[PDB]
């Protein structure tokens, strides 16, 4: 559960680098696939999925906004994310474990951006946070 | 991967009883019910959507024996069995795309089955040398995902 | 978030089941140890860490009495539970991966004792249970 | 396991150049921090409720230091890590009661501090063979638990 500080310490940040969230999920969905190329069993039916592709690449972008619409909603993840859940529970049925490893590239393409802004204090926040987007996502999975 | 002789009975002693027409269907049904992101590729079996739905497919009841005996090969293979399992994997990463933290998740799924039909015989013992045996062909299950 | 029905699950289950609790509780941290003996390292102020020593029995009962509280508390499981947090995290400092490890323990003894109870019905709606217990408990560490 | 040569270079490459002294201390200091549950063998390196208490505490950087350099000894036997690391792994199973998990917490926080310190250089191929390494280390650390 993120406390005040959280809300404010995330959105905070968010603010400094929320214009490069779209360049951002490309580059966290790239890492993805390569580290961990076994999560590219459910974007097999996508020729280009390599890194920061058309198809990757533009993916990017409609799931750090996607990161943007929680960051908004944080009071609320399960409401503002409700129709994510939908999306990837009864349709891309995404094993909810892959979020971590999602979450965790994401964590590390922020740092390697803004290795000034993301501090440890923005660290436990934004995991947090993070976390929180997790949990949303799998509210109608079972 | 080492392996006492002990762990060697019960994983034996294991397959001597296990009912593999009974828990067979009682795990994948039981894996797509707990975790139902599990039915991401079983979609052609039939009617899936409510619980006994599932416990009412007889397909998962085929194919959860399948599944069952699939862990056969494994106790022969035991010091073996990646290379025994690797075909295995290739097949299920390539043709079938199964995300592979599933295979981790069915274990459990068989495991607790078991767990019930062995009662006060499936230990800690034997639960611990029946997990360190399926998370050894579940690796191996792995292994080949590139 | 646990459904009207999750709840209505956890109760008759531990209706059925909450009579030897501390029969459980025991089976289930002498499980835990020595199925995954990586969790010694909090229980090392003992001599005692024997499966079904007398010392983890008595905790066996402690560590189901929580349970038998989260039931209670099944409308809030971070609220009621947050005393329960303050000990684990920081007198304690358990590592919360170490929750989903007692989890299928505990789902596992709770498999060998009541195999007609234990239905996959039964089984799902309490794993959500002691996921949401599980993470209620990670409340206070940061 | 078995590397490849490019897993071999840039394993050569980024430990050549660490920094250890800023890394180091940094990489202790946001684990403590973001995984305060770790702090359960630093308590007496003094106070740790606050932000500054840590990252500003000499008992965790020169601390960080040695986990760092410990880290030294995997690159150079580089295929003999598990047995390599089996004094590692006695030592804080059974001298330190540590939880083998925050093994993998800390690897993560070094790949952070790391990844904030080479930026783009780090690209996904060289978190790969990065993540690779601690993980192969990692699991020589969690092998004398029992
Ligand atoms: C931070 C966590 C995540 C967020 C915010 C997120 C968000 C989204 C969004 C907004 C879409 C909409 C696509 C569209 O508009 O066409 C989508 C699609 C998708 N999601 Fe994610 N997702 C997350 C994690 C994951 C993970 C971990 C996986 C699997 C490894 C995954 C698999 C997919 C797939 C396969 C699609 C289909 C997109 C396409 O076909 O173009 N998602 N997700
Ligand atoms: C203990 C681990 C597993 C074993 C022993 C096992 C066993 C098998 C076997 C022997 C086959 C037949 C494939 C062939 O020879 O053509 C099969 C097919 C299949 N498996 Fe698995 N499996 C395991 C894990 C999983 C999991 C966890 C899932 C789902 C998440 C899964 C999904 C499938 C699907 C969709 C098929 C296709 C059926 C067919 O083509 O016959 N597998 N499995
Ligand atoms: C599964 C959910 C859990 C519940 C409901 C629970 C509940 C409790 C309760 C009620 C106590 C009593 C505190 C006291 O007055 O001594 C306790 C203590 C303790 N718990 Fe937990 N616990 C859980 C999981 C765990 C796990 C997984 C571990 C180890 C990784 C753990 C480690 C401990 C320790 C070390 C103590 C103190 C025992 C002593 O020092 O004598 N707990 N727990
Ligand atoms: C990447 C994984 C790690 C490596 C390579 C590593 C390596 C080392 C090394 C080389 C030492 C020096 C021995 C000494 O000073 O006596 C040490 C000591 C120690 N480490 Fe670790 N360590 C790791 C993880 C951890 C973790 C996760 C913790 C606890 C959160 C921890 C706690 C300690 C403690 C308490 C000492 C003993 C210091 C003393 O006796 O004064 N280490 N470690």
């Amino acid at each position: 559960s993120l406390s005040d500080k959280d809300k404010a310490a995330v959105r905070a940040l968010w603010s400094k680098i929320g214009k490069s969230a779209d360049a951002i999920g490309n580059d966290a969905l790239s890492r993805m696939i390569v580290v961990y190329p076994q999560t590219k069993t459910y974007f097999s039916h996508w020729p280009d999925v390599t890194p920061g592709s058309p198809h990757i690449k533009a993916h990017g972008k409609k799931v750090m906004g996607g990161i943007a619409l929680a960051v908004s909603k944080i009071d609320d993840l399960k409401t503002g994310l409700m129709e994510l859940s939908e999306q990837h529970a009864y349709k891309l049925r995404v094993d909810p474990a892959n979020f971590k490893i999602l979450n965790h590239c994401i964590l590390v393409v922020i740092s390697t951006m803004f290795p000034k802004e993301f501090t440890p204090e923005a660290h436990v926040s934004l995991d947090k946070f993070l976390s929180g987007v997790a949990l949303a996502l799998a509210e109608r999975y079972r | 991967v080492e392996w006492t002789d002990k762990e060697r009975s019960i994983i034996s002693d294991i397959f001597s009883h296990m009912d593999y027409d009974d828990i067979g269907p009682k795990a994948l049904s039981r894996c797509l019910i707990v975790y139902p992101w599990t039915q991401r590729h079983f979609s052609g079996f039939g009617n899936l959507y409510n619980a006994e739905a599932i416990i009412g497919n007889a397909n998962v009841a085929a194919h959860g024996i399948k599944v069952l005996h699939g862990l056969d090969r494994g106790v022969k293979n035991m010091d073996n069995i990646a290379a025994t399992y690797a075909d295995l994997s290739t097949l299920h990463s390539e043709k079938l795309h199964v995300d592979p933290d599933n295979f981790k998740l069915l274990s459990d799924c068989i495991t607790i089955v078991l767990a019930a039909k062995m009662g006060h015989a499936f230990t800690a013992e034997t639960q611990g040398a029946f997990q360190k045996f399926l998370a050894v062909v579940v690796s191996a299950l792995g292994k080949q995902y590139h």
